[PDB]
């Protein structure tokens, strides 16, 4: 059984749609466990300045209490069958998923319905929840990686809702109210933007019939008429520098405006990104890794944690790298990393493009291992794309991209485009924005 | 700040202004800053009316 035949097997993602709008989508293969969760489409993108941070607060208070399950009794149930309930809230999507045995599927969907529909939002829990977020804000302040990406979003998508952080400024969290959260739930937790998902020992008929008799109460209308629309964002190539010499290392992130979810250019660009690859000081590959920038970094002990990213929102995304090096390496690294991009924009070789395709294939396949990543893929794909992309289609797109395609797409997205650099800590060798934009084009070309 | 994208261009602009002044002087009045008496061949028998240096 070669690769292609295994890809064909690929149990399907049967998708349905009950009347109110909620679309169920399951993937049953053999496993006795399951990962059932909903994927409400909400986040910092659908949030104005006045209520920026409401979504994080709602996700905080979701598991605290419900009208049906009074208080921590919900936790008592969830731990009774050993389920691991969890929730994550990105800038675009906010999801709740339960990891539990398949036999306990009927109870899990009922628990999800209670959390996502009949949430108390009780005031005292709001007061107690307020302290947790504020402390969480300081913890994320110490999260020397996260603050850099927040700086990236703030300095790239200025003015637009995308610049807003997920947690929210530490002034809205100190002025929020039950009123503000209830509008967030009413205006965002609606059936059309809700993807019930499951993976494992979950019959699709089971998920459908459970959804009809638990989630049909979800409405599709929007209060009087107010429908939160989509506000397209603009990529303002800029620079933010939070110079703080006390910090040992100097996180730096540089990205340009990459494509949206629907744009097929994700497939080539990712390959190009896989060309640059990732490295950590504890890798062990050393000066033998095929990625040129990794080999240079390991040879000269330049960075510690450089890695590329492809953060991609609905209409626009960030495409670039984030490297963590000492104070007297940044000036060098901005030379090499940029020097790599231009190479991909001018002299990409099919020899390395094959390696990039293999790395992308392995990343896609390995990421889709285990029920929870499968459920995450289903919930995210039904929203971003509108359908779960089968691995066979991914294989076809990866087969299409070659050296010419990678060169063309990199030239179309990387070459001569203003970056969105964002520093932190003892960044002083970090070349001025004029220098960074200077590196964005090669005088040989 | 780094020198290259900055003052290098500003230095070039200053050099252009300097070229402007110099070219005006050369092309519109070459002997404006210079005594005409120098155009008489040096004769060590006649003291000029004035011996002002440059």
């Amino acid at each position: 059984a070669t690769y292609a035949q295994a890809l064909q097997s690929v149990p399907e993602t049967q998708v349905s749609q009950l009347d109110n709008g909620l679309r169920v989508a399951s993937e049953q293969s053999s496993q006795p466990t399951c990962t059932v969760g909903v994927w409400i489409d909400a986040g910092s993108r659908y949030e104005n300045e006045k209520n920026n941070g409401a979504g994080y607060f709602v996700e905080h208070l979701a598991f605290k209490g419900t009208k049906n399950r009074p208080g921590s009794a919900l936790e008592k149930e969830v731990e009774s069958m050993g389920a691991h309930l969890n929730a994550y809230s990105t800038r675009e999507h906010t999801a709740y998923y339960i990891k539990a045995l398949s036999k306990d599927l009927p109870k899990a969907v009922e628990l999800l319905a209670d959390i996502v529909q009949n949430c108390s939002l009780e005031d005292s829990q709001i007061e107690k929840e307020r302290d947790v977020i504020l402390q969480e804000l300081q913890e994320n302040d110490s999260s020397m990686r996260d603050v850099v990406f927040d700086y990236l979003h703030a300095t790239a998508f200025q003015g637009t809702p995308l610049a807003q952080s997920v947690e929210g400024p530490s002034e809205n969290v100190r002025k929020l109210s039950r009123a503000d959260l209830t509008e967030y739930v009413s205006q965002h937790y609606k059936a059309p933007r809700m993807v019930l998902a499951a993976a494992g020992g979950v019959e699709h008929r089971q998920l459908l019939d459970l959804a009809q008799k638990h989630f049909s109460s979800l409405s599709g209308t929007y209060v009087e008429d107010a429908v939160p629309a989509f506000t397209p964002c603009r990529f303002t190539g800029s620079e933010i520098r939070h110079r703080d010499d006390a910090l040992p290392l100097a996180h730096v992130a540089i990205a340009v405006e990459g494509p949206g979810w629907a744009n097929p250019d994700n497939v080539p660009l990712q390959v190009a990104n896989a060309i640059i690859g990732h490295y950590d000081s504890t890798y062990g590959g050393g000066t033998h890794m095929s990625s040129t920038l990794a080999s240079v970094a390991a040879t000269r002990k330049l960075c510690q944690s450089f890695q590329t990213f492809n953060i991609c929102y609905a209409e626009t995304g960030l495409l670039g790298a984030h490297f963590v090096c000492d104070n007297m390496s940044i000036d060098d690294m901005m030379f090499f990393l940029q020097g790599q991009w231009m190479r991909l924009c001018t002299s990409a070789t099919e020899s390395e493009v094959v390696r990039g395709k293999n790395i992308l294939r392995n990343a896609l396949v390995s990421h889709l291992d285990g029920t929870t990543p499968v459920c995450e893929d289903i919930g995210r794909s039904l929203l971003t794309y509108g359908r779960r992309i089968p691995l066979a289609e991914w294989e076809s797109r990866i087969a299409e991209v070659d050296a010419s395609v990678v060169r063309e797409v990199c030239s179309k997205y990387f070459y001569d485009q203003c970056p969105a650099v964002a520093g932190l800590g003892p960044i002083e060798q970090l070349p001025d924005y004029n220098r960074i934009r200077s590196g964005m084009f090669w005088l040989r070309f | 700040i780094p020198f290259h994208p900055y003052y290098t261009i500003k230095d070039i602009l200053g050099a252009l202004f300097m070229m402007l002044i110099l070219l005006i002087l050369v092309l519109f009045s070459p002997d404006l800053l210079g005594d005409p008496d120098n155009y008489t061949p040096a004769n060590p028998l006649n003291t000029p009316p004035h011996i002002k240096p440059e």
